[PDB]
Formats: C-alpha cells, structure tokens, sequence
C-alpha cells in the first residue's frame, strides 16, 4: 500500500520565517497528493489539492508544489496561527492513505509564567484527599522545574499537565497538580510550589 | 439519408452517455480493489475515452471483473458509434453519386 | 461551515461490544458523493477506514477494519453510519466521517466522536472550585476530577471564552481522568462578576455547574 | 440486405467463437514459456478481447510464435466483424435513402 | 464522387494541420507540469500520429487537462479522416457496380 | 464489384508486402541507437503487425526517425487495407439489396 | 472428497532407474483441466514439477525435472502417469498429482506416494508385541523393526483408531527404519479384548498382524 | 522466477489467538496468489483463492486480504485443528511457484506424561538384541529430558522420535528407544527410564 | 554570433527588491520559439529558472523561483523580461537568457548579467596606478580599489588587449572589490607610449581612465 | 526531477591526450541529453545535441556518444582552448535541468613566474592607507608561497588572487596584495616580496 | 549497456558430471540470449541459441534453459572434450553484447611427467647464447616446482610455459627453458633440471 | 564447415596506423545477412566491435571503435573488409568476422587474424633442433627463438600431428616472442624417420623446415 513518508516530523521556526515539509510516495502517484492542516482537537482542514491547486479560503503563505516522488507544502512567513500537524493523503491508487504528520511548534521571544497556587475546596477534603494545584501561566520556552515542598521538605508525590501553544500568544501554560490525603496534609500547612 | 444522419446524432449522444456511465461505473467498481488506479472520475473519464476511441496508451486499466465487463461495454458502444459515423459518410456520397448520373 | 456533517453516536464500548456512529448531510450533497470514516487513536496519525456512495450503498474497507466494521447509509434521512463489532482496544480513538465528490480528498469533514474501549466502568466528575487570593489579573478555575472516560468545559454557558485554559486531561495512579479549567480576569471584577464552570459529560450525563468566590 | 443483416449476427457469433478459441490457444501456446502472464483462462479471455477491439492498454501480451500467431488471427476476425457490421449499417441507410427517393 | 473524393483529400489535409495543431499544442500545455515527456515538437508530433491512427504504443502520453483535451481532439479527426476516406472508397466501388448492370 | 474483390485482394498482398518491408527496414534503421529492441526481423515482424492492425501491447517501438517514418507508413497502408475491405463487403451488401427490390 | 484423484505407482528406484506413478480422474473433469504433479522432499516445501492437458495432450515441466521427467495421459482411462528416468536422490520425496482448471490453483489433490531412491535394498520388518503392565488406563503397542524403505499400522483392521499414536520412523545406526505404534485403553479391557496391530509394507509385499497379552 | 518469502517460517500462538502469515511476490502479481493447509502426511488443502475469495467448505475463522507486493493470511481465533504448515502460491507468470511455508505450532497449559516403560518380547530376544521402550503420553510443551540407567549406571546407548501436535489435545506423545545385545541385556535385569 | 541575444536590466537591489531584467532578439526569431532564463550563483553549476513563448504569451517557472518571479514579453520590441520581487541573497547570481527552438536545447544565449543582492550600498572605485621599474620587457597597471558591488578594465579604449591579466576581484576586510588590471609591454615603449587604463561601472557611473609613467 | 550527475567533478590531463565526461540520468531519458562549454564568464556555447548529433562550428576532437543512463563527452586530442567547466542538460521531462559541471584544467611543461614589484600610488597614499602588489607571472603549476617581509621581519597582513588558466599559454598569474596604513609604511621602506 | 554477468568465472568439475553455468541480464531480455563454445585458439562455436533451441550437430550433453534475468547452461556428463571456455551473448538491445566467460577445467585422476632434458643445438651455441630445454609430459594437476642447477648450484636464471588441458587425456605438459650466455655454459657442463 | 567465412589481412601495424582485415563469403549467403567484427585481447573476452549489410551497405560501431574504424563492403567479391585508423595498443587482439541472418547470433565465424600495435619492428625466428637421447618411446623438438611478433609450426608438412605439443610462446627479458614445438615418437623410429619441424611466420616470409638426427 502506497507509503507517504513526511519530512520532518516536527518544525521549531520563528514566525515570519519559511518553512517547508516534504512528503515522499513509495511509487509515482502522478500529483494525486493532497495537504491537510489539523489544529489540536479539530477536525482536519484541506489547504492543497493536486499537488498546487490552492483551497477557496485558504491564506496565500500556504503553497504545494514538487514532483517527482517528492511533494512539498510551504508556509511562505510562518504564523502564530501555523501551530497545527499537517498530514498529505494520496488518491492514485486504492485505497487512499495518509502521511505520518509534521508538527509545526513556533519558536519566539523568552516569557516568564503568571505562577498561581491554589489551595484544596472545602467540597473535596471531605472526600478524604487534598489536591494542590500549580499554575504557570504564558512561558516560553515549554521547558519548566516546578518541585513542591511543604515545611521545607521537598515533596515527590505529581501530575504534570502542558497545554498545547497558544493559537496567538504562541505561549504555554502549565497546571502541576499535587495530591495528599486530607490526613497527610491536616499534618503541616504551608505552601511552595517554587518554580524554574 | 434523413435516418443516417438522425443515428450518427443519437449514436454520439448515447457515446457522451456512456463515457459518463463508464466513469461512474468504473470508479464504482474498482474502489475496493488495492493498487486500482481507476478510483477517481475524472480520470475515470480520461481512461474512458482512450477505451472508447481504443488509443490505449496504457496509462490506465481496469483490474476487477466488473472494471473489464465495464470497460468491454465502453470499448463496443465506441467501435459502434464511429462505425455508423462512416457508414453515415458512406450514405451521404452514395446518394449524392446516385443522382450525379441518375 | 456549510454543508457541515454533524457526527451522532459515540461512548464507551465493552471490549468486543456494537456502537453505530452516525453522521448527517445537512447541505447540498450530489448523489454520487462517498462518505469516508477517518480514526485518529490519541497522539497519532490520520487512518483511513471506510467509504460509502449512499445511493448505490456499496462500500469498501480497510484491511485492519475487515469485516468487524460495517458501514451503512440510509438516503431517506441523508445519514451514513458505522457499525461497530469485535471492538478490540486499538479501535480506541476520534472517528471523523468526511465527504469527498470521487475526486479523492475531503473538503467537508465531522466534529469528530471519540470511540474508548475499556471493560472499565463509566464514572462521574466531581468539581473542585480552584479560589483565588489585585496585584492586577486574577487567576480562578475548578478542577474535573475522577472521571471516565471526553470532558466539556466552558465559563458563564459559553459566553466568557477570553483567557482560559481547559487543560489536557491526565491518567491518575487511580486510572481517572482528572483536567484543570482555568480562567485569568481582572481583580476588579471580583466580588462583582459570576464565575460559573459547566462541566458537561455524556458518558455519565452530567451537567454540574459550580461557582467561584475567595 | 437480410443478407447484410445475417452475415452480421454470424460475425458475431464467430468473433465470441475465436474470443473462446483465443483464451484456450493463448494459454495452452504460453504455459512453459517463463515469464509468460498469458497462463489463466480468464486472463487469456480479458486478453483476447483488448486483442479483438485493437485496445491494447498492454496489461498482457503473448511472448511465444504460437501466441503471436494466436493473437494475429484474434486481431484479423475483431477488425473483420466489426467491419462488417459497418458495412451492414451503410447497406441498410443506403437501401433506406434509395426508395426514399427511387 | 467528385464530392467524396474532394472531402477525402481536404480530411488528410486538415488531418495533417491538427497532427501539427497537436504538437504545438501539446507542448504549450504540458510544460510546467513535473514529469511531462511531451514537451517537444518533434516527438510532440509522433505522439500526435500514434494518437491520431490510434497505435498508442504507450511510449508517450499526456498528463495534464488541455494534454488530453488536445489529445481527444487529435483523436476524433484522426478516426473520422481514415472514416471518410473507406467511405469514399466505398461510393467509388458502389458506383462502379451500379453502372456494372444498370 | 469485380473491381472490388480485386482492390480488397491487392490490398491484402500489399500489406504482407509493408509488414515484410516493415521488418526489413525497421531493423535496417533501428541497428546503431543503443537501446533500441527492434534490431531483429521476426520482431521487427512481430512489431510489424501490431502497428498494422493498430494493436500497439506497446512491448516493442521504434526510437529513431527512420524507425517512426517507417512505422508511420506501415500503419498507413495498414489502417487503409482494412477499411478497404470493409468498403468492399459495403459494396457486396448495397448490389445484394439493389437487385433484392430492382 | 468428489472427483478423488487416486495415485498409484511409487517405491524404490534405483539411482538412475525408472518409476512410473499414475493419477485417476473418478469423478467429473471438464476437458480442458491440467493434471500438476507436486513434490515434498521430507521435510521441506511443495516444489511444482509439470503440468498436462490430458486432450491435447501437451506437457509442460519445472527446469530441475528437465527431460529426465516426461508426463503422459491415457484419455481412455481418465489416468495420468509421470514418467521418471536419471533418478538422483534429489528426486526422493512424496509426489502429489493435483488437478486445475485453467484459473491457477488446486481444488483436488491424490493422497500422494512416496519415490524412495538407493542403491540400498528392500527388507522387511520385524513386529515386536509392547506387552503392558489397572492404574486406570494401560498402554500397549509393537515395535515394527529394521525395515526399508512406507509403513502402515492399524489395531483391529482400522476399527480401533481412539488414543493411538503411531510415531515417526527412526533412522537407525544400521540404516534401517523403526517406529513404534502405541494404544492407551482401559485395563478393564484385559484381559478381555482382541488387541492385533496390523503391520502393512507394499515395498516387501508384508501384512504381519501380531496379538498382545500380558 | 517469481520468489514467494513467507513470514514467519514459523508461529506458537495460544488458541483463540488472531494470527498472520505474511507472503511477500518478488514482483507485483496482481492478485493471483492462493493459500492452501496442510496437515502432517496429508495432502495440502485450498483455503483462499484470488487473495480474498473464500472456498466452499473453509472454516470463516481464515482470510485472505492485502496487497502491493504482501499477501497475509489470517486465522480469526486460533483453533487445535489449525495445527498444520500454510503455503502461498502464485498463478501470475510461468510457471506456478510455491512459497516455504508456515509451520502453527498451537500453545497451551502444561500437562505432564503418562509415563510408561515396556521390556524386549520374548520373540526378538532370540534375535539376539534387545529394544527397551519408554512412553511419555500428552505432555505439553514438547521439550523434555528422558534417561536411561540399568544398576544405576546411566546409559548413553537413544532413539527419542516425537509425534506431532493432537490434532484436538494439542499435546506431545514421545517414545524413548533403547537397545542392547540380548548379551548385554542378560547381565543386569533392574529398569531405570528416569523422564524430566 | 547572429541572432544575437542582447541582455538589459541587472545591478544592485535590495533584499526583497524589484528587478526588471531584458532580452532582446537582434535577429531572425521563429514565432514557436521559447526565451529561457539560467542562473549561475558565483562558483556554482547552471540553473533552469523559466521560459515563454513570447506569442502565446504563457509563461513557466522552477520551484526555487515560485511565484516571486514573473516573465513577461513585449512582442512589438521582439524584448523578454524578467521581473524579481521577493530577492533574497540566494539569487545573487548572473542572469543569462536563451532561445530554445521547442527541440530541448539552447542555441544561442545572452551576454549575461549580474543581479547582486545586498542591503548595502553602491561604492565607487578608486583607481591607484601601478608604476613600473629595460631587463627585456615591462610590468604595468592599476589597481581599482574599495568598490561595491561588477567592473570592466580595458587599455587604450580596448585596441591594447596583448599580454593584460584583469585579475578576479577580492572580498577585502572592510567589504569591497579591490582587483588588479595588468600589461606586460616591451619597455623600448616607455617613455615613448601612452597607456591609460580604462575603469568602468554601472553601479556608480565612473570611466575613469588613468595613465601610467615612472 | 532528473538528477543529471557529471564525473569527474574536475579533470587536469595533458594536452594531446583523450579526456572523457561521464552524466549518469537518474531514470531512462532516452537522447535527450545536450552538452555545453562554459569558459570562465562567457555564456554556455552547445557542442552536442541528442547525444551524438554535431553542432555546426564546433571542431571534431568533441564527441558525444553512449547510452544507458549513461552519456559521455570526449574530447580525443585535449587542446590548450578547452580550458572551461562543461555541462551536461536533459531534454525528456520537464522541467530542463542541468549537471552540476566538469571543469578540464590543462596539464603543462613546469614554467616560472616573471615576478614584478609595485610601491604604492603617490595618490593613494594621501588616503592614509598604502597597497603593495606583487605580480607572477606565467607560472606553471597553480601552487606558490609567497610571503611579505619589511625590514626582514616576515609580514602576515594578504590578498592573493590567482587568475584563470590562459587559453594559449595555459598559464597561470597570481597579484598578492600587502595593505598597510601611510603609517605603518613611513616606518620602514626596504621591500621584500620573495617567491616560492 | 545490456551487462551479461557469467558465474562462475571458472569451473573444475570431475567428468561425467553436471555443471551448470550462470549469466544474469541486467535487465529483462526476454529469451534472446545465446551460448558459444570456444576451444583455446579457434573460433567461438554456437552451442545454444534462443535460451533452449538446441543447434544441428551440437551434443545433447549441453541444454540451456532458465528465466527470469538468469540463464543457465547446463552439460550434463562433463567430457574431456569439454575444456572450453563458454559465452553468453543477449540479442534483445543495440548493440549485440557478450559475457566474461566461464572456463572449464577438467578434474582427473593425479598422473606423473615423462620428463626429458635438451641441451642446446651446435647450431644456437654459435650465437653466443645457450638454451636448455626441460620437458615435463602428460601430468595431472597443472601445480609442479621444476627448479634447474649446474654443478649442484641452484639456478634462478627461467622460462615456464604450460600446455592447454588436453582436448582427450585432460592432461598438462611444460617446458622450462634456461638460458645462458655460451661463456656461462662452456664453465661447467653437469645438467640437472630435478621435477617436483 | 560451409559457407566457410575466410579471412585475410593482419599483422604488425604501427600506433595510428592502418590496416585493412577482409572476411570473404566462400558459400550460400542471404541477400540480408549482417557480417559482425568480433575482437580478442590476449587472455580476454569477446567484444562485439561492428556490423554491416553488404547489400544496403549501411555500417554500426561499438563506442570503443567510434569513428577510428570503417567497415565495407565488396558486393562484387562478396568480401567485406574493416579499416583502423588510430590504432592504439588497446586494439591489439584477435579479429574475428561472423554472419548473423538478423534473428541475432552468429551461426559461422572465420578463423580470426592477430592485429599486433608496437612501435617495434618484425624479426625473424631462429630455429634450434632439440635432438633427444630406446627407454620406450622418445621426445625430440625444435626451439623457433627470437621472434616478434603469430608462428606456427607443424611436422612433415602436417602429416604428422600425434604426440605433439606446440607450447604458448613466452615474452623474453629481451622482448621477443620464443615457443618449443614439441614430439614424442617410439625411438624404434630413429635412426629410421624423417622428422622435420616446419616454422612458418606471415610478418617476417619465413618457411624455415629444419632436421632431428641424435
């Protein structure tokens, strides 16, 4: 069966920057290829048919071009916006299949977090467990060491989550979550969650 | 004759029909069978012509039975129209040759 | 967008149990369009798995799908439908239905239904009010928490939208999934706005809506 | 002519005949050539009439003397009966636009 | 007839000015897409007639939409011509046996 | 027509002349352009007929101009022999239905 | 099954001798079949061998069988013969006739028969009652000793086939074949029941039928 | 000439399992490949015609599917019965050519043998050799060490030959062979086939 | 050569700027003829870039040149030009036209003209005579020295060509092209000849034309 | 798009001897290959045409030939004029692409440079920088050391540029270039550019 | 161009046994391959053409056979006869190429040399020049040490030449020649030319 | 054989100089009949080198021949010849002619001639009697030495050809071209028999037919 092969299969560029993502077929496929663009938790968007031929609606930085085996997409000026996986599918031969995706994370100037605590609900520490929750709010880089200690002691029991980049900010948040019984944590009663 | 032309006119619409059966026909019948190339209507429509004209660059083939059986209807109605095309121009001269001398 | 495929159907599916999904026209569709399905397991690829013209209703599948999966159509409600057996755990994912016109792509796609094979058992939210503490902006939310399996949050029945963070759901030791809302308002606004998280669920219905306050 | 009209439908009838000898000759001439694809009965019948109506899409042809031989009597009965029935339709339209007039 | 053999030499005519119609054409219309081999006058122009007797060897094809409008264009005066031309040899011999017994 | 049968036999002689110019030739053009196929008489002959008949399988075509020029030729005098014919059974068929009514 | 291809022929050849097997139709075969033959050197693969369409009555063969193999047909008697000669002990294997129906593939084989090629000689065996030993069920059986080259053990004349296993022959020091059949049976059967271990041979025409008892 | 390769050469699945036999054409054949079983000593049996078409008769549990080059047979629900070696064949070019086969070894639940030992009839004795018989009965898995020792000295003098899978018990039967002169056998009369 | 193509247009433009390059036919062109354009980036092989019949009027383009450039044709002035926006430094090269028959070869090209792409700023030479030292024959020159960006050094208005090595130019520290024009001429000529090396530019018009005596 | 790739990359053969260019194409393009010369800032001059075809005006020693996809240039008697880069181009499959080039350098009798010395422009030296020049020239080889010193203190402030191979001589001249600030230079004024 | 590639490159295989000669096409050529015999010093022989049409008067020994891109030369019963060595030759493509060859050698039964010694014609010593001549006839293998000295002395001054195999006793002789000056030789005149 | 292909011509030729080989008819010939030119390095294989059809008259080279090498035609002798030009030292080898009818393989070829390219110049041999020493049979001989550059040697004007061994002659520290014909006789025959080694040389007339006597 017809093997899309991407390239890469994840891009970091600065906004305005050009950006190109190759997508090889393991036979001739004519220009049977076809570019779709899929924004985290949405349905995939068609931006390129036949190779070139440009989608009613879609913006002018986007172009498909190449042959050969080799087929290309190019975001001429990368924007905030970009940040989605874009899959190329083919409809030479059946059945049509689909590339493995590229990944476009935009790349910008160093942010540093709005850092939030909050302490556990009334409503859930009489269930028993206390959960302490982290905000750093609209970092970049992603990277971030958020620990927890409670009475200086530096703690180990944690539930990381990222959210995925900002669709305009191209920013991240991060909640760190960090779970106690209401017994572990009617124990001592002051609060670090210091961040790096 | 007043008939052969009226056939010649019918026997290029009923062609264009099939042309258009054949694509859908085709496509219909070939989807489900991997390596088909025969799996989008326009080129389903391509491929219909070269079959019906019988050019056969080889570009594009049916590979199931009902691609074939397709394929072979597509390949008759074109000999067929084009033949009585002829016979239309055969008619055509005999007639005008017919009163030439009478 | 017009001619937009709704998707109906979707939940938790004992490991070899049925679930039909369904998807629905709703625009102008030309009698010889296929309706595609399109599996997208978490943090994977696009999977092409089945297609459908509804007027002829003959329809073709992909070899991991076999002949577990039935796809079907009925023309007089403009609605084609999946029809799932044999569901093993890899059959876990998002199943988009996509139109295309036998040109081969897809110019009008689903919302997309997330399919969650488990012999697991379907539980319930318990919201957790996140309270804040005006060294300008302020940070409220609500935890989500011990849930199985699609989360929906919003603030205020949709309307605030503007600075929020509906966080990824995580996996606990447990085996629930427990998300983060959160919001960053204006100090000023509090006490004087209505701070309301609406934590919808299918699976369980479930349409808590608790408030936020110091 | 109801002569026209006969010699057709034998054509015909013929053609199927030799499409039917094509596919048993094909694949009884090919079968120890290797490499030969011509080797299946229903293959050597898909063959026998791309042959016939002179399509050639070139998915399948012979590679052995009695295959070409085989092949070259195919073509000449397929170009001879569809001839024919060209001939068959000019003869009815001419007779057609004779009495029209006289 | 005078008019059937006048017809025939003005269709080689026209035949041999859409052969070099086909290649100009063609061209212009295959260049700019990847992988186009019909991309030159001179075998622009022995893809027109293999086209145009409907030989389709298959070595050469075009790949684009006016590549195979062209093409069916070619195609069409390519079988009528040769059509026309047994058309006239067929009045020419009709006549000839009229006059024969009467 | 006695005119008729004589023409359709004459043309039949013809072309078994072509195709074996057709062979001799083609090899005699095609020895000296390194990869061409059609360097041999019996495939050359091969070669011959599948242009003549307008069967092109494509597994055998000339990459010279000699080659094309000759090629050209041999589907020419093919393509005529055949509609010569099918004009000479018209011609059989219209006599057989004038006299069928006067 | 229907249309049973029946072989007959097969033993042992001498290097470079003659053997020829046969393949009946008994059943109905449209005119334009092909009769394959089939190899199976022990333990290996199938290997295609030649083909025959019994009413033309021409006859294709894979490049190892070379025309050392010719393949013929009686069309009088439905049965068609391989023809060997140049035997090397390559050719020492099972050969399965099969027949096809111009597609390109077989519905229905012949039981197959073994070609054994040596230099060596036919022998005989040497039946040898396993006498047993009521823990429940008993076993009991006979060694079939220093034979060459085909055996065939029963109990009973084939009435008795239930928990019986007649093992692989053995290659012995000597060059001899000894297997060892074998039956598992409630004791309450002995001494009660007629326990016969019947011992064919078509190499050294033998039909042994040795009786066992405590 | 056209290389059918199978894959794997061969399978231990537990029943009830889903298993797949790869068979890769050298060249594209289109669909013309044809899967046929084949038990111990039988003659082989068609499964699968023309890639997918099923045969009057074959259990539903087998299929036959894919394309481009692989061609992959799959047993829905691994049964007892599917104890035999599967083999692809292509009807594409001359001539007909067969894959290696697949020899499916069924798995299962530990069993242990029916151990028994049997003395030289009293008829071959006269012979002037004497063969010592052991029993092993429905063991699974087939690996297995049996010894001899006569006095307790062990022997070293062996014909281990095993059957093949039950057809339904999925188990191993084993017969241990020993032989001595009747010389060397009417020294010492003590038996000692010791099975681990 | 005949039909010679004569090139127009080509100097310094900004990164992202607008260049309007020309080819001029000066000869007898057929109406089918295709006007091409290939790049040579300095010290690197030639580059397909795009054609037009200048009749028909429709044009093609490599990938790397996309749709930043447009070719275009005036057939009243028989002149096909090259429009650039977009320039990066990438097309820092010199542009050569060419006609193609529609066969697949070129024939005949342009002379050739340097596109320079850079954000700096256009210099102007500063022409330094090289004074000589009659040991047979004698060295003399010029340097011309700190210019930015193509330079043309002949001697005497070009009628002395006979024994000048006009040396490629060099990439100084600072940033300029500094060359070397040179003549080696019997010094029975000197004092007794007038030679005045002759220093064109386009960027910046210059002819400065300097002598040189001991 | 059709990789056409030349070999060798460069070529230095002695003049009178048989030097041969291979372009491998990346697929089949049947003749529709094309050679050209480039000399040094000249436009390409075409000295074949499909494959084998002569141009008219270009001498005889230049053959093309070959098939394959394989294609070969030869120039049977290597002259002093051939001297220049020459590139291979494909005509089968559009769009046009060219090889990456061969450049033949001349192989010669040994020569020596006529090495002149130039101090710097009354004119330029108002400036307040000075350049001095050294010329060799008509040297064969390409290779030479030649290094400054002042007052014997060996210098390392340097502008070397060698120019193109002559097309008669076949001969190479080099200008080394030694800058300094008026300066620098009003210290010491004995000179010593020394070659090797 | 069409690489005929044989295999081996050469053959010792006992008589009256089968060997078989391998020639891979490089690309499909149909049938249209051809085998030659040709015997040290004559011209080639045409054993087979059209892959397995046998020629008039050629020995049933030799059959070719084969597809695929492989062909296969195959002599049943080797001959002393056939010492040769053997070509392949495809017709398919222009131009008309041949194989490497394989050689033949024969293998038999290990014979002894009947070993001669010639000293120098009154004619040559006139010359000023001396020849002696050692004759080693009729051995198997080729491999043999023939060392001279003259007064015990071994020699180093050497001219070996060996025989083609013998087109009916398979067999190989040698001359080694030693040369002197007349001067050299007319010192000592004791002769050992000593075989191993 | 028939239609005995002859050939004439070759010898010592200088680097660049040329030679003209000729390949005679001498049976029945089709009218389309190709004559191909076949070559041999010493210890090589064969290499397909030219073709013509004596009829049309229309000749094919082998890139390695290019336009070095002519091959003609004689329609009135029915003798095509090859002319070289150029000849390099490669060229050095045995040239075979050979008819091919066009189906492509050569059923008869001519006896093939040495070409032979040195700047050195042709010697003649210098014939040495081997005379032996009645142990059974005896070997007797003579030397043909010193000799540039095809020799052959017989016995009694060929009558006698048993026991012979003409040796590959052997390349001299000198550069010359010495064998050792070589007999091997029952010595009941000397004093009895007429042995006389006949050594004949093309490039240097040379028919020397010298005696053995002990």
């Amino acid at each position: 069966d017809i093997q899309m092969t991407q390239s890469p299969s994840s891009l970091s560029a600065s906004v305005g920057d050009r950006v190109t993502i190759t997508c090889r077929a393991s036979q001739s496929i004519g220009t049977d290829i076809h570019w779709y663009q899929q924004k985290p938790g949405k349905a995939p968007k068609l931006l390129i048919k036949y190779a070139s031929e440009s989608i009613s609606g879609v913006p002018s930085r986007f172009s498909g071009s190449r042959s050969g085996t080799d087929f290309t997409l190019t975001i001429s000026s990368l924007q905030p916006e970009d940040f989605a996986t874009y899959y190329c599918q083919q409809s030479n031969r059946w059945p049509f299949t689909f590339g493995q995706g590229t990944k476009v994370e935009i790349k910008r100037t160093v942010a540093a977090p709005s850092v939030f605590i909050f302490p556990p609900s009334d409503s859930q520490l009489k269930s028993g467990t206390a959960s302490v929750v982290c905000l750093l709010n609209n970092f970049y880089p992603r990277e971030a060491k958020v620990q927890w200690k409670v009475d200086n002691a530096l703690q180990s029991g944690s539930q990381e989550s990222v959210t995925e980049q900002d669709s305009k900010d191209s920013t991240y948040s991060l909640s760190s979550t960090l779970t106690l019984s209401k017994a572990d944590y009617e124990k001592h009663k002051v609060y670090a969650c210091e961040v790096t | 004759s007043a008939l052969h032309w009226r056939a010649a006119g019918a026997a290029t619409v009923l062609l264009v029909i099939v042309l258009l059966a054949g694509s859908y026909l085709a496509v219909l019948a070939e989807r489900g069978a991997p390596g088909a190339q025969l799996i989008t209507y326009p080129r389903a429509l391509w491929w219909s012509v070269e079959t019906a004209t019988t050019v056969g660059y080889g570009d594009l083939y049916p590979v199931t039975l009902w691609g074939r059986c397709v394929a072979v209807v597509v390949m008759v109605a074109g000999i067929t129209s084009f033949g009585l095309v002829t016979a239309a121009l055969a008619t055509w001269f005999v007639g005008r040759e017919q009163e030439r001398r009478g | 967008s017009e001619v937009q495929l709704v998707e109906s159907g979707g939940g938790l599916v004992q490991p070899g149990g049925s679930l039909r999904l369904s998807c629905a026209a709703s625009g102008y569709t030309f009698t010889s369009d296929w309706i595609h399905w399109v599996r997208q397991a978490p943090g994977k690829g696009l999977e092409w798995i089945g297609e459908i013209i509804p007027s002829y209703g003959r329809a073709n599948y992909a070899d991991s799908v076999k002949g577990r999966f039935t796809i079907s159509a009925d023309t007089s409600k403009n609605t084609a439908y999946l029809q799932m057996n044999s569901l093993r755990a890899e059959d876990t994912a998002v199943y988009y239905c996509a139109r295309e016109r036998g040109d081969g792509y897809f110019d009008y796609w689903g919302q997309g239904t997330l399919v969650t094979v488990s012999s697991a058992s379907t539980k319930g939210p318990s919201v957790f009010p996140l309270a804040p503490s005006s060294g300008g902006t302020a940070a409220l939310g609500c935890l989500v928490k011990d849930y199985f399996p699609p989360v929906t949050v919003s603030w205020n029945s949709g309307a605030l939208t503007s600075g929020v963070h509906t966080f990824p759901a995580v996996l606990q030791s447990s085996g629930l999934y427990s998300l983060s809302s959160v919001v960053t308002v204006p100090s000023s606004s509090l006490g004087t706005q209505t701070y309301i998280c609406n934590v919808n669920h299918k699976p369980s219905n479930t349409k808590v809506d608790k408030k936020v306050e110091p």
